Formats: C-alpha cells, structure tokens, sequence
C-alpha cells in the first residue's frame, strides 16, 4: 500500500505519495477563521475577511487545533486519501521539542487513525535527496535557518546551529531598502510583489565590497520588473544587498554569525574524525538557498575559515526548494524503511513517547 | 538463573550483534556480555566516561566501548526520565558501522549494538524496554 | 562479584546505494 509524505513548513506545506518525484500538493501553511475554517489557497484568497493563523512558527508547530485543520485538509481535500489506509511520514524541524513530537504522534494515531507513522528531521531528508548519508545541511526556509550535521542518517543535535533569520526577514529587508529607494509597499499584494522581486532578481555577490563600489557605474546591475498592469519597479544594488544579510546579519541589526560562520561552528562541534566528510558534503536546502551565487560565496568564506577546504565545492542541488519532500518520498519508498515505522501496535503498547525511542 | 539469560533475551530477536550488562554500582564490572564480541572488553575508564560529570568532551572525537571508537548521537544518559545514550560506531576504510544504545538503571548500564543496517530506533526501543524492566525490578 | 539477577520479563551495499536506485515516478 502507498505511504504518504507530508513536509510541514512555516510558510508552505508540501504533501504527496512516497515514490513520486514531486509533491502533489504545495500550499500555504495558513488556517483562516471568520472573524465574526479555510485552509491554504482558499484562506489566502479570502485573507481580507479572515483571522489568518500560521500554526507553524520557525519550523515548530505552535497551534495544535489549527495544525489538525491543516492535516485534515491535506488528507481529505488535497491528496484525497483516507489516512487510516496509509502509513504516514511527517517532517519536523531540527531540535523539535519532545512534547511536540509526542503530540504529533498522538494526533496521527488517535485522530487520524494512521496504521503507522514516522517523523524525520527535514534536513536529513534533504541530505538523502542529494544521494548522501553523511554531510552537513544548511536548511534555510521562510521562518528558520539551521545547520544540521548528520552522520549515517543521524542528525547530531549537540552541533545543530541556528541563524535567527530566514526568507521572511529577507523579504522585509528588501521592502525596507526599496522603500528607501523611493517606492511604497503598503498592502499585502504589494508585499507579494517584493517577495517575487526577491526570488527573481536578487543574487549573492562574491565580493560584496567591490560590488557596492562599482554599482553606480555598472552597465549590467540595474534590472526592471514590470507587473501585468504595466507598473515598473527598478532595482540596483538592492539585488545583492538583500541576500548579503545571510552573511552579514548586521544588515538587519543583529550581532549574529552569518551562514558561513554557523556552518564552520557546527562542523567544529562535531567529532574530529567526521569533519572532513562534512566539509566535502555540505548541502544547501530550502527556498532561501536558491539565490544565484550562494555556493561560490559560501566556498570563499569557508575557505577563509578552514583553508584545507580550498578545492572543496558546496553541494547545491537543483531541486533544493523541494528536497525535503523528495528525500521523504525516497526514504518511505525503500525496503530499509519497513523496520523504521512506528506501528499502531507499538503506539498502543508504549504511548506517544515511543517517538523518542524510534525517531532520530 | 543469572545475567547470561539477559544476554540471551536481548539477542533473541536477531537484531543485535552485541549486548552487555555492566554494573556501575555495588559491583563495578561486566556482569554479562556476548562472548568474543566488543562489549565484553569494556573497561572501568570507559564506564567512567559514560557516567561521568563531563558531558561535553566526548564530542571532540567520541568515546570508546571495548576499544571500539563511537560517535555520540544523543546523550540523555544522566536524565532520570530518559536514561539513554545513542551512538554509532566509527570505522576506517568505509567498513560498516553500527548503532549502539546505552541505558542506565539503578545499578547497571545495558548496552546493545545492532547488526548491519538495523536502525537506531529499533535498538533504542529494545534497550529502553530492558532498562525499564530492570528499574522496575529495583536494579 | 555481580549480585543475583532478578527474573526476566514474563510478558552490504548500504543506504546510499538504495537511495540511488530509488526510481521516482512522475505525477501521475
Ligand atoms: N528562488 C528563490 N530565491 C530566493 N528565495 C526564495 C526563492 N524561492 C523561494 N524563496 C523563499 O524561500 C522561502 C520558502 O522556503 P521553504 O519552502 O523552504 O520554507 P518553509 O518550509 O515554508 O519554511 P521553514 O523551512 O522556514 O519552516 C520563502 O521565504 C521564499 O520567498
Ligand atoms: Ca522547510
């Protein structure tokens, strides 16, 4: 019978069937209630008249009643499956609290009646999608950025690092600097335009200082963006200042380490004997790692911190916007996974805490 | 019946290649282990690292069990509600590596090593159930 | 020497090779 894979993100849910090459459903992680429930696309379309709730904050489920609505919608409306008929693989953020893992397990077995379930760390699934079982993953999404070192499929929690900004923060910063330029973005629709500009026209400069120095004279830097209604926005140095924030969090006022330093700090927390393998298997995942130039810049910066890595290339898979989901589809389709599921019998005997024993 | 029966119980389902019961109170020594394998050779220094106050240095390049180098994956060994640590062995040359769980009872450490390809979750579940039995038995 | 034991309860190719060989299918 066919397993399900559901990747629960801060911004986007990706769901589908194990063994498929792509999720069947991708939709916003939002539940909307009136106000005086709608989920996903339909809540988005009616957002003006609803109280919209984002049940997943920085990767962590925080509103269980609304998360149950998201899962019910995923099964019944998007996938059109009876969850009692399908073993279900769910994803979780690195360092997801114990009590949250237990509640997800309880809800799956008691509310949705699944025959079997498993909870996998999102970064571990992206590593598998890249073909590897040992490596370090930089996963940067909408709400959270982590570095997750992994040894033979096991994340190493002591060494997981967090950068306290991700894609939403970058959208906000691009909006700020385009506003300084002279534009105004007051409505929700206008913010979505800025997010699209960010996704289409931004890039990571290899030499940031030189790029700033030469911007005013560049014949190639300025780009224009024309909306369907004929409005035009022009962008210049904001193209590379926006994602520069990943390397220099001071751009949005924070004293935090940038992504090259979190990567280095994470590897240095790991066993001496695995570090070389981590450097050689350093994999980008998540939407916020899609900027052109990110691998070249990471290589440059890591080489400055760890000169032994001069010739080592960063791994930037083309499918990394969906690599978490794809790794889950691969994993749950394999025979090695039959042993890994938590069965209903195991849950009946041990209760929700069984997830602590079985899923790491 | 004695502690060898415990080793038979732990080995019975075919998932593990090695198993041991090691006292860390009253009689500090290997009480039983699978003959000719790795845990039978655990030393008091290695037990000292497992139960010791330093929960950080074993992330420099691991710890050893019977001389076998291992990497720490999760450490909740000294937490009274969890009482477990998960490791995976380290090898050279791309030789296979194996998941290990250690659990802590009132008097013992229970150690289990999976066979090749056996998931760490299965090994943790079995070790935790055995430690839970021993703790219920005042051991 | 160890104390008496209380009674027992009475109630190759590797993972990367399996991953590589997983042939995902188009949707569908
Ligand atoms: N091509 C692109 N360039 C830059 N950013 C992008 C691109 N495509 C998507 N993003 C950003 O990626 C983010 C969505 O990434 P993703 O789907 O990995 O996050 P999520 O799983 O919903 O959230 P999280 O993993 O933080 O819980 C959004 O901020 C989006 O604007
Ligand atoms: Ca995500």
């Amino acid at each position: 019978t066919t397993a399900l894979v559901c990747d629960n993100g801060s911004g986007l849910v990706k769901a589908g069937f194990a063994g498929d090459d792509a999720p069947r459903a991708v939709f916003p992680s939002i539940v909307g209630r009136p106000r005086h429930s709608y989920v996903g696309d339909e809540a988005q379309s009616k957002r003006g008249i609803l109280t919209l709730k984002y049940p997943i904050e920085h990767g962590i489920i925080t509103n269980w009643d609304d998360m149950e609505k998201i899962w019910h919608h995923t099964f019944y409306n998007e996938l059109r499956v009876a969850p009692e008929e399908h073993p279900t693989l769910l994803t979780e953020a690195p360092l997801n609290p114990k009590a949250n893992r237990e509640k997800m397990t309880q809800i799956m077995f008691e509310t949705f009646n699944v025959p079997a379930m498993y909870v996998a760390i999102q970064a571990v699934l992206s590593l598998y999608a890249s073909g590897r079982t040992t490596g370090i993953v930089l996963d940067s999404g909408d709400g959270v950025t982590h570095n997750v070192p992994i040894y033979e499929g096991y994340a190493l929690p002591h060494a997981i690092m967090r950068l306290d900004l991700a894609g939403r923060d970058l959208t906000d910063y691009l909006m700020k600097i385009l506003t300084e330029r002279g534009y105004s973005f007051v409505t929700t629709a206008e913010r979505e335009i800025v997010r699209d500009i960010k996704e289409k026209l931004c890039y990571v400069a290899l030499d940031f200082e030189n790029e700033m120095a030469t911007a005013a004279s560049s014949s190639s830097l300025e780009k224009s963006y024309e909306l369907p209604d004929g409005q035009v926005i022009t962008i210049g140095n904001e193209r590379f200042r926006c994602p520069e924030t990943l390397f220099q969090p001071s751009f949005i006022g924070m004293e935090s380490a940038g992504i090259h330093e979190t990567t280095y700090n994470s590897i240095m927390k790991c066993d001496i004997d695995i570090r070389k393998d981590l450097y050689a298997n350093n994999v980008m995942s998540g939407g916020t790692t899609m900027y052109p130039g990110i691998a070249d810049r990471m290589q440059k910066e890591i080489t400055a911190l760890a000169p032994s890595t001069m010739k080592i290339k960063i791994i930037a898979p083309p499918e990394r916007k969906y690599s978490v989901w794809i790794g889950g589809s691969i994993l749950a389709s394999l025979s090695t996974f039959q042993q890994m599921w938590i069965t209903k019998q195991e849950y009946d005997e041990a209760g929700p805490s069984i997830v602590h024993r079985k899923c790491f | 019946a004695g502690w060898n029966a415990y080793i038979d119980n732990l080995m019975a389902d075919g998932t593990c290649q090695d198993a041991a019961i090691v006292g860390y109170k009253d009689s500090p020594s290997v009480w039983a282990a699978v003959p000719g394998k790795t845990f039978v050779n655990i030393t008091p220094a290695e037990v000292g690292v497992l139960v010791g106050k330093d929960r950080s240095s074993f992330y420099v390049n691991g710890l050893t069990l019977g001389g076998q180098k291992c990497s720490v994956i999760r450490d909740s060994l000294l937490q009274d509600g969890e009482f477990s640590m998960d490791l995976r062995t380290k090898s050279t040359g791309g030789a296979p590596t194996f998941n290990v769980t250690v659990t802590k009872t009132d008097k013992t450490l229970v150690l289990l090593m999976g066979k090749e390809g056996v998931h760490g979750g299965l090994i943790n579940k079995k070790c935790y159930e055995m430690a839970s039995h021993l703790r219920r038995s005042q051991y | 020497g160890p104390p008496p034991a209380p009674p027992l309860p009475a109630a190759a190719p590797g993972l990367a090779a399996a991953i590589a060989g997983a042939k995902l299918r188009k949707v569908s």
